[PDB]
């Protein structure tokens, strides 16, 4: 791998300012973040500023504590890219589903280290 | 392309022991924490059957004695305890990118105690002679190991021209091998000599079978 | 449960064309990506084409691009492989396979039994069948080995049985070898010394490509 689980969380699930959140956005972002070799079945990107995400995981102090699962208090603007039609290799076909909702993440050392991607499957 | 180098090409393992087959990719077959690598098993007379997917997950109805491991560019399939029914051709395959590619394959046989061949020699049929030809056939049945040598003699001299050999696949009941050796001559060459011999060699004491065209 | 029946293979002249089909049943055909994989005479596996569950994506290896076309008839639950400008290198056994989804790491979980394709200029020819009977050594009266030499036939499928299927144990039918545009194979059968001489042993060969069947009784004194 490369850096920490937090840095991977950001490259895999964070996109501050999307220039449109439609199906074209997914076709582009999935290719850009390297999620098309082979075609990934589903992938959600979180929007807005980073501090709001880091805040889901904050602790009173910094005394080492085990990792735990948390449901964020407030809602977030997210965009979920879902594979459509079963294309297994590029050109991967996707469809975007935009949303505003809470997210479930694993937290450690005050940073998000994993997104619960299964909750975005919906229908 | 992602080239898959599978080794070894052939191997024999005794019952209860373990078989290890490896597959090395020229490029990584991983992404998103998954290894897009499969292992297939193909028994004689049948199409390939899924054994392992995602490098280490069992396909349906696949015995626990079959386990796959590895990541990146290096993978292995292990069979332990080896059972008589595991004789087959095994292949690895990657699905990370097109073109989809397969390893060249591994031939797995069951090792067993050595066994000498049962030799039988047959003269050309009268029907074949009438059509103008003459084939002399020699059957070396139920022996082990596969490596065996057949020598043909016509009136005391070795003949090499016209010999064609063929081996059966390992027998599923006694795990032996069988082989046929066919010496094809023209009718004229056959009628020109009298003594025909088939010599089977596996070590130091040939098993010889023969007949005379005349005496019969 | 799941089934994939292939058909449409056969002998085709170099440069010719052929269309293979795969009848799928036992599962929801349109809900899965499908493929064609071939096995050459040397026993190697070569991927030939894939079509997605939705039907909008098709993929091919450089070796057959421009010559092969895969497609599907939803209604008939059938996959197809249209082959053209066939070459000797395309001679092989073609398998129909079902691809697993992302969750199964895009593996091939089901394979059909396959249909053979032979690209050649050689012509369909029936086999000559010759009896193999003992020369004269009738001393090891424990048992006796008899045989059948099946020579000079071409498209490769031939099937051998003894006494119409009755004799099944103690039989060795060897792989066929290609000798000058023609195949040759042999089969041995071992019975007790008590039967044969007294009881009829007959070789039964069938060669579907030429619609032929030959029966050959193994008669004593063959030296």
């Amino acid at each position: 791998q490369d850096n920490s689980r937090y840095t991977h969380f950001l490259t895999q699930h964070y996109d501050a300012k999307p220039q449109g959140r439609d199906d074209r956005y997914c076709e582009s972002i999935m290719r850009r973040r390297g999620l098309t070799s082979p075609c990934k079945d589903i992938n959600t990107f979180i929007h807005g500023n980073k501090r709001s995400i880091k805040a889901i995981c904050e602790n009173k102090n910094g005394n080492p504590h085990r990792e735990n699962l948390r449901i964020s208090k407030s809602s977030f603007q997210v965009t979920t890219c879902k594979l459509h039609g079963g294309s297994p290799w590029p050109p991967c076909q996707y469809r975007a589903t935009a949303g505003f909702r809470n997210v479930v993440v694993a937290c450690e050392n005050g940073l998000p280290v994993h997104l619960d991607q299964s909750i975005f499957r919906r229908p | 392309d992602i080239v898959l180098t599978q080794s070894p090409a052939s191997l024999a393992v005794s019952l209860g022991q373990r078989a290890t087959i490896s597959c090395r990719a020229s490029e990584s077959v991983d992404n998103y924490g998954i290894s897009f690598m499969s292992w297939f098993q193909q028994k004689p007379g049948q199409p390939p059957k899924l054994l392992i997917y995602a490098a280490s997950n069992q396909g349906s109805g696949v015995p626990a004695r079959f386990s796959g491991s590895g990541s990146g560019t290096d993978f292995s399939l292990n069979i332990h305890p080896m059972e008589e029914d595991d004789t087959a051709m095994y292949f690895c395959q990657q699905s990370k990118e097109v073109p989809l590619t397969f390893g060249a394959g591994t031939k797995l046989e069951l090792k067993r105690a050595d066994a000498a061949p049962t030799v039988s020699i047959f003269p050309p049929s009268s029907e074949q002679l009438t059509s103008g030809g003459a084939s002399v056939v020699c059957f070396l049945n139920n022996f082990y190991p596969k490596d065996i040598n057949v020598r043909w003699k016509i009136d005391g001299s070795e003949r090499q021209n016209g010999v064609l050999n063929s081996w059966t696949d390992q027998d599923s009941k006694d795990s032996t091998y069988s082989m046929s050796s066919t010496l094809t001559l023209t009718k004229d060459e056959y009628e020109r000599h009298n003594s025909y011999t088939c010599e089977a060699t596996h070590a130091a004491s040939p098993i010889v079978k023969s007949f005379n065209r005349n005496e019969c | 449960e799941v089934m994939l029946v292939e058909s449409g293979g056969g002998l085709v002249k170099p440069g010719g064309s052929l269309k293979l089909s795969c009848a799928a049943s036992g599962f929801t055909f349109s809900s899965y990506t499908m493929s064609w994989v071939r096995q050459t005479p040397e026993k190697r596996l070569e991927w030939v084409a894939t079509i997605s569950s939705g039907g909008g994506n098709t993929y091919y290896p450089d070796s057959v691009k421009g010559r092969f076309t895969i497609s599907r008839d939803i209604a008939k639950n059938t996959l197809y492989l249209q082959m053209s400008s066939l070459r000797s290198e395309d001679t092989a056994l073609y398998y129909c396979t079902r691809l697993g989804d992302y969750g199964y790491a895009y593996t091939m979980d089901y394979w059909g039994q396959g249909t053979s394709v032979t690209v050649s200029s050689a012509k369909t020819t029936p086999p000559s069948v010759y009896p193999l009977a003992p020369g004269g050594g009738g001393g090891g009266g424990a048992m006796v080995t008899l045989g059948c030499l099946v020579k000079g036939y071409f498209p490769e499928p031939v099937t051998v049985t003894w006494n119409s299927g009755s004799l099944s144990s103690g039989v060795h039918t060897f792989p066929a070898v290609l000798q000058s545009d023609l195949y040759t194979l042999s089969s041995s059968v071992t019975v007790p010394s008590s039967p044969w001489p007294s009881e009829t042993v007959t070789c039964n060969v069938a060669h579907p490509a030429s619609s032929t069947k030959v029966d050959k009784k193994i008669v004593p004194r063959d030296c």
